[PDB]
């Protein structure tokens, strides 16, 4: 995520009160860096008909 | 262009973009122009031949008279057509009842108004219908008019067209009232408006401003200070534009909420914001930027720089909004905030009193005055006047005019002319208005809604009559109770009477109880704006003095009054229960009933406890008080307080004319009778109305008052008095209340009951689809389901509770109003805020009246502390109720030998009149002077204590 | 709460108008003599509708035929640009939309001669250009133009309108402002008649007043139908005066 | 949303990312799918972009419809896996197919009958660091061969050719022009459009007619 996203709360007026929608904090993928995937591997199936 | 119909009438496009949310949302309209737009006045003779009824059959009223205020030749006859500027300078000079009887209301001035301001709106919607004999104000549809209908012309601004139209408008009018010399008098401010008709461009036309009309009255001087209006150290800044605000609102930049600005720091003030939690404070006579306290204002976080320990880009803002928090979770250094625009102000009419250093003794001509207010937290306003020796030792009303750029003070007019400075008459009047109290007489179109009789109505005593079947359809529902025998517990000094109540005894085993309220609601109806005004006035007040009253005068006191003998309409529910209290059944429904007589507090206690006035209508009588105290036991038994305080009522001596009496109020065994029954009221027929409209119903909850609000009693209480509360349930706290009492002191039971009363938790009006049912809980009353039934006239709730009962029994649809939320927390909150409205002047009744009391009447008695602290105590007298602190000096000499103890709550010194070490406990007795002198910077009558 | 003003107490609309008045109301017939033999344009205020009907002719399919009657195919075509704020998405079988389709078919089964017309297809093409509230009325006044516009066989004139109510009040040939500000009712009248092709009430009205409500909107038909006709009638005078 | 589906929980969002003359080269296969009748393979990459596509052939199928003196072609473009082109950008170009192949195919042989024509832009690199428009050409080359595979009769190898934005498709040995293409670019550059689209064409037609008559 961002260090601090500029996409933070807001907040919408009801017919004399109000609410606030929480802060908008956008996941972002990185363009390099990766893990791989666990998997229980001692459960891999294989097919057969 | 445009184009016609075949019944000579045109069609043409009006066609606008809204602007709304910055967007370009292009808006086309059709027009319409009619040739049938009456002139609406006594002396045409045409227009009343083209006027044709509405859809519900009606020609109107033409009212503007023959006879005007005639002035000097060349006005002779004349009517007035006004500006909006004019209005939204001068509001207030229209409603003067000394003058401008008779003005035409143009159609586009109508719409300024109402772009402008909207309650402003509803005074002009307010005067035209509720214009009389003597004053007359019709809206002439201009621009629906075709003989008075403009374009844009090329090249033009919207402000062009529009005083041309209103030009134009004129120009139609005297000719119509060329035929009977009756002018037209176009009244303005604007100075190039005043620059156009020098030339007198095309119309010989009647263009004088409003000194310039002003300046003709036969009574001009009563009203120019009506009319509205270096000064400079340094300069204040001004309020950001329409499109900041609103490109502010969007990104975070900016908020708005309320502020509060506080009368010990004049100069200082914080809000609640909705993303904020912390009261953040706005420092700095600048930053308050010359709004007032309680206004809608729009605010900007401070930078760090001037945070508080106890850039260009709005990219830098937001990041400190996020750090603003991080400080609020902080409390060390905590931020601050200014003002950048006001999103409403809370301006109205204002009431104070004169400065006697603002006025010339010698002069008598105008000059500048500034106005010490009631309200302690808003400043002084000059006021540029002549008439100011007449009106220093007066009661005035004013109103704000404006804040320009330079004036530290504002720029406002007084407006109405009130009377002398504590009589008693004016003191009334102020206490009303200024405690939002509606006091004004029942207007022309309010008496068009009663019925039709007077004081000379029966109801039918043939309930089957077919005129009376014809006069009430509904009569089918309506039973005959007038064979009950009825007597009703009610004050002397009262005419509004609400209950009516019988008891017999069934055979079975069981009494039979039938209570009656009265059916004001087969006459009030949603539709009727008398019961608008049941809404608008909301309650009824009751004072020593007087009782302003919701409905009129006819109507409440005596044709709905459950008065004896007399044929009236109530709602009629029938009970049956054992001797324990156990209810059989209830019965809901409408009767007509006949009763034998309203007693008094003590007349009622003349037949209760004598054991001589032995008829069944008594031993009806007797019932009741048996088993209300199960009512009063199983009510407190379920959870509830009983308190005392006894808010004393000035005995007004009845020789006299300003009151020197003080006496108490006395709550004798009558009360306990009805009330018991009244509550049930409140919750059997709630809890039958939750059962048919669960969504709707009109209640009322009440939460705890939690250890915080006891606790620092209870430090009081411990310390010093070695006891506490228990807050664990508020039956155990009110029987931890019923052990904090000394024996030397029986009163040190109900010492504490008007104490912690003033931490007691704010009941309130609600319709129950608000919340859910645990949250329907009165805690004081110890009843999970609550609301008020049985006082129609100071508690318009209990009406509207009618008429939802009123399809409970299936008497009749409900109304449409009834059943809209939204319409209903509009209503619940307000009908609390005119009951909140009701007992703060209900408290200044007995204010004034103990205000002359101790003015020339000084006596040495016991006054009791109710606290002790550091730059004094304050004193009580349990005998007047009113408070007094004896600040230190005033309570001792030697104030560096005074020690204030925070732990004990002691302020421990030598006195002024002696030098015995003065342990000075809390709730103690005392020796205490009492005296009055009114403060002559507040102009409050305080209570002058002095300790002895 | 409306910051606006609906009705005047000195009994006027927005454009100042009485209770029980009309928009501008024009038609026109043979629009379009290249496209098909029914080609009627409606006026009525700024609803702005294109009418268009085809037949009686051939089917596409054989499955898609009768021995014994037409069959009549409703297609109606909102534009995007039909209102101020532009709608997004398209509404070809948007379920409100199909409910007129059905409806219009169950309004003109009656009043088409459909035994003499077997075996053959009625189509009728709908454009909402401009819309102005008053919506359904506005639609088969449009399509008692068509009809006759290639003079198919009928029994009668038929009209429609939408009446409002504000809370007393009848309100003869409200407006999209009016309609979000108030409940509705439009009536489907059949010429001279009291008997009813279309009702259709979708807001909540309170029962007392609504006698009283369906005896305003009659004369108001009455003179909708009548307004059709004489337009038409100068119409048809314009045909043999120079045709002969 | 979708009854029909199987398209997650709506709340969720697919995963995002920001920042932190040459040579064209072919593979040419048939004859290896066995639900149809003729089958093409296409790689393709060219400097920074490489595309890998199919052309599906089914013919002739019966028609419910009605008669016809001959037959009729549908063409079908389809995305792949990664490169998303717009739908109606799809059909345009599926407008620009069945043109050329109608200067090409004896259908009067074939009446009644239906050709279904399936194209699968199934994977495409663009690595560069009218983005269609540069993937014409190999369509006609994959559907040519793939309809050499069903043997359907044809009467040229027609090719496109492309230069710099602009398709230009042949026959005769370019000696005539059977579809033509144009975006943005030049003015009056045409003469040579002609050129570096020829030359494509004359290399592709005989790229095409090795991948056949070797095998």
């Amino acid at each position: 995520i961002d260090e601090r996203a500029s996409d933070l709360r807001m907040t919408i007026r009801t017919r004399g009160r109000s609410a606030t929608i929480r802060e908008t904090y956008e996941i972002i993928c990185d363009q390099t860096k990766s893990v791989p995937l666990m998997i229980n591997a001692k459960n891999i199936a294989f097919a057969s008909n | 262009r445009r184009k016609r119909l075949a019944d000579g009438l045109s069609v043409t496009q009006k066609v606008f973009v809204r602007s709304r949310n910055g967007g370009a949302t292009k808006i086309v309209r059709e027009h319409y122009l009619r040739s049938d737009i009456p002139c609406l006045s006594r002396s045409c003779t045409k227009c009343p031949q083209i006027v044709v009824p509405d859809a519900q059959n009606e020609l109107p009223k033409f009212i503007l008279s023959d006879s005007p205020l005639e002035l000097s030749a060349p006005i002779g006859k004349h009517y007035v057509v006004l500006d909006t500027n004019v209005v939204l300078q001068a509001i207030d000079l229209l409603e003067n009842p000394n003058c401008f009887f008779d003005v035409i209301v143009p159609q586009i001035v109508l719409d300024e108004v109402r772009n402008k301001s909207y309650p402003v709106y509803t005074r002009l919607r307010t005067l035209c219908r509720d214009s009389d004999d003597h004053k007359r104000f019709i809206v002439f549809h201009n621009e629906f008019s075709e003989h008075t209908f403009v374009e844009r012309l090329p090249n033009e601004t919207i402000n062009d067209r529009n005083n041309r139209a209103i030009r134009k408008t004129c120009q139609w009018y005297s000719e119509h009232l060329k035929p009977y010399d009756i002018n037209v008098v176009l009244v303005t401010n604007d100075r190039l408006n005043r620059e156009a008709a020098t030339k007198e461009v095309e119309s010989n036309i009647i263009t004088k401003s409003l000194v310039q009309y002003i300046e003709l009255l036969p009574n001009a001087d009563d009203i120019r200070d009506s009319i509205p209006q270096t000064f400079s150290d340094f300069t204040f800044p001004e309020y950001y534009s329409t499109a900041r605000v609103m490109g502010g609102l969007k990104n975070g930049v900016l908020y708005q909420g309320n502020i509060q600005i506080s009368e010990y720091n004049f100069l200082e003030g914080s809000v609640s914001l909705p993303r904020f939690s912390k009261p953040v404070l706005i420092v700095g006579q600048k930053n308050l930027n010359r709004a007032f306290n309680g206004d809608q204002v729009i605010v900007e976080l401070l930078p760090q720089s001037e945070w508080k320990a106890p850039v260009i880009s709005d990219k830098q803002r937001r990041l400190l909004a996020k750090d603003a928090m991080i400080a609020q979770r902080s409390k060390k250094i905590q931020p601050t905030a200014k003002v950048v625009y006001i999103q409403r102000r809370s301006w109205r009419q204002y009431v104070g009193q004169l400065a006697p250093s603002s006025v010339d003794p010698q002069s008598s001509s105008t000059q500048n005055v500034f106005v010490i207010l009631m309200d302690k937290c808003l400043p002084k306003v000059r006021i540029r006047t002549r008439r100011a020796a007449e009106l220093l030792d007066k009661r005035i009303v004013i109103s704000i005019d404006s804040w320009p750029t330079t004036h530290k003070y504002p720029l406002g007019h007084f407006v109405r002319d009130l009377g002398t400075i504590e009589s008693a008459q004016a003191e009334t009047e102020a206490l009303l208005l200024e405690h939002d109290v509606e006091y004004r007489p029942f207007s022309k179109k309010v008496l068009e809604c009663l019925p039709a009789e007077g004081h000379d109505w029966k109801a039918p005593t043939k309930l089957d009559d077919p005129e009376a079947v014809s006069k009430d359809p509904l009569l089918t529902k309506r039973k005959d109770l007038r064979d009950k025998l009825i007597c009703s517990i009610d004050p002397p000094g009262c005419v509004d009477i609400n209950d009516a109540l019988h008891a017999k005894k069934l055979p079975n085993g069981n009494w039979e109880v039938g209570v009656h309220i009265a059916d004001v609601t087969h006459f009030v109806k949603p539709g009727t704006a008398l019961d608008a005004e049941g809404a608008a006035r909301g309650t009824s007040v009751y004072l020593v003095d007087k009782r302003i009253d919701m409905l009129p005068m006819l109507l409440g006191t005596d044709l709905c009054s459950l008065k004896p003998y007399v044929d009236r309409f109530a709602f009629s529910v029938i009970w049956e229960l054992d001797d324990s209290a156990n209810i059989v059944n209830v019965n809901f429904m409408k009767s007509v009933i006949r009763s034998r007589e309203a007693f008094s507090y003590e007349q009622a206690q003349l037949r209760i406890d004598d054991k001589t006035q032995n008829d069944e209508l008594t031993m009806g009588m007797r019932a009741l008080l048996k088993l209300s105290v199960k009512l009063k036991q199983k009510r407190l038994e379920a959870g509830a307080l009983n308190l005392a305080s006894p808010e004393v009522k000035v005995h007004m001596d009845s020789e006299t004319s300003d009151p020197n009496e003080v006496e108490i109020k006395k709550l004798l065994a009558t009360n306990s009778l009805v009330e018991e029954f009244m509550l049930l009221a409140n919750i059997s027929v709630a809890r039958k109305i939750y059962d048919a409209f669960p969504q709707t119903a009109m209640l009322r909850r009440h939460a705890a008052p939690p250890s915080t609000n006891f606790e620092i009693l209870n430090e009081m209480l411990n310390t010093r008095k070695n006891m506490s509360i228990s807050l664990e349930s508020s039956k155990a706290l009110a029987d931890s209340l019923d052990r904090c009492v000394d024996p030397e002191d029986p009163y040190f039971n109900t010492l504490v009951r008007i104490m912690s009363t003033r931490c007691m938790m704010a009941a309130q009006y609600f319709y129950s689809g608000a919340y859910s049912y645990p949250d329907f809980r009165h805690y004081g009353l110890a009843v999970d389901i609550y609301t008020h039934f049985t006082s129609p006239i100071r508690r318009y709730c209990d009406v509207v509770a009618h008429r939802q009962l009123a399809g409970a029994i299936g008497y009749e649809p409900l109304s449409l109003t009834h059943r809209d939320k939204n319409k209903m927390d509009m209503i619940c909150r307000n009908i609390n805020r005119k009951h909140r409205n009701a007992q703060f002047a209900g408290r200044a009744s007995i204010e004034y009246y103990v205000g002359q009391v101790m003015r020339n009447n000084e006596s040495t008695e016991t006054g009791y502390v109710i606290k002790v602290f550091n730059n004094g105590i304050v004193v009580l007298v349990p005998k007047f109720g009113v408070e007094g602190l004896i600040r230190l000096d005033n309570l001792t000499e030697d104030p560096n030998s005074a020690a204030f103890d925070e732990v004990e709550y002691k302020l421990t010194f030598v006195p002024t009149n002696s030098d015995k070490p003065r342990d000075v406990y809390v709730f103690d007795k005392v020796e205490v002077q009492v005296r009055s002198v009114m403060d002559p910077i507040t102009s409050k009558r305080k209570a002058e204590l002095l300790l002895k | 709460m409306s910051r606006l003003e609906i009705y005047s107490p000195e009994g006027l609309r927005l454009d100042g108008r009485r209770w029980n008045e009309l928009r501008r109301f024009e038609s026109s017939i043979n629009t379009h003599p290249h496209a098909a033999d029914g080609s009627s344009y409606m006026e009525q205020g700024n609803n702005k509708i294109i009418t268009l009907v085809k037949g009686p002719k051939e089917p596409r399919l054989k499955s898609q035929m009768d021995t014994s009657k037409a069959l009549l195919n409703v297609s109606v075509n909102i534009t995007k640009f039909s209102k101020f704020e532009r709608s997004k998405s398209s509404h070809k079988n948007e379920r409100r939309v199909l409910e007129i389709q059905t409806s219009l078919v169950r309004m003109f089964e009656k009043n088409v001669m459909l035994n003499i017309y077997p075996r053959t297809v009625i189509d009728i093409e709908i454009h909402v250009l401009e819309q102005d509230g008053g919506i359904m009325g506005s639609l088969i006044n449009g399509i008692t133009l068509a009809l006759i516009d290639a003079g198919i066989s009928m029994f009668d004139y038929i009209s429609g309108i939408s009446v409002g109510l504000y809370d007393t009040t009848p309100l003869l040939d409200t407006n999209s402002l009016e309609e979000n500000a108030m409940s509705t009712v439009t009536l489907g009248v059949v010429g001279k008649s009291e008997k009813l092709s279309l009702l259709l009430v979708e807001d909540k009205i309170p029962l007392d007043r609504l006698e009283n409500v369906l005896a305003i909107g009659i004369a108001g038909a009455h003179r909708v139908r009548d307004l059709m006709d004489e337009e038409l009638r100068k119409h048809a005078q314009k045909r043999v005066s120079n045709a002969s | 949303q979708d009854r029909r589906r199987l398209l997650g929980p709506a709340a969720a969002k697919p995963m995002a990312f920001s920042n932190t003359e040459s040579e064209q080269e072919l593979s040419l296969h048939t004859g290896f799918i066995e639900n149809c009748n003729g089958s093409a393979l296409v790689e393709a990459r060219s400097l920074g972009h490489q595309t890998s596509l199919i052309s599906a052939v089914y013919g002739p199928r019966s028609i419910r419809g009605s008669f016809t003196s001959q037959g009729t072609i549908s063409i079908q473009l389809k995305n792949g896996l990664l490169e998303k082109y717009n739908t109606n950008e799809l059909k345009e170009v599926s407008s620009f197919l069945m043109g050329i192949f109608n200067s090409v195919v004896n259908l009067s042989r074939y009446p009644k009958s239906g050709i279904d024509i399936f194209v699968y832009l199934t994977y495409d690199k663009d690595l560069t660091n009218s983005q269609i428009s540069s993937l014409i050409p190999h369509c006609i080359t994959s559907i040519t061969l793939a309809l050499a595979d069903a043997g359907i009769e044809l009467v040229d190898m027609a090719g496109a050719g492309e230069a710099n934005g602009t398709v230009v498709s042949f026959i005769k040995n370019g000696e005539e022009i059977v579809g033509f293409w144009k975006d943005d670019g030049d003015d009056e550059d045409l003469l040579e459009c002609l050129d570096r689209c020829k030359e494509q064409y004359n290399r592709y037609r005989d790229l095409m007619i090795s991948c056949l008559m070797n095998q």
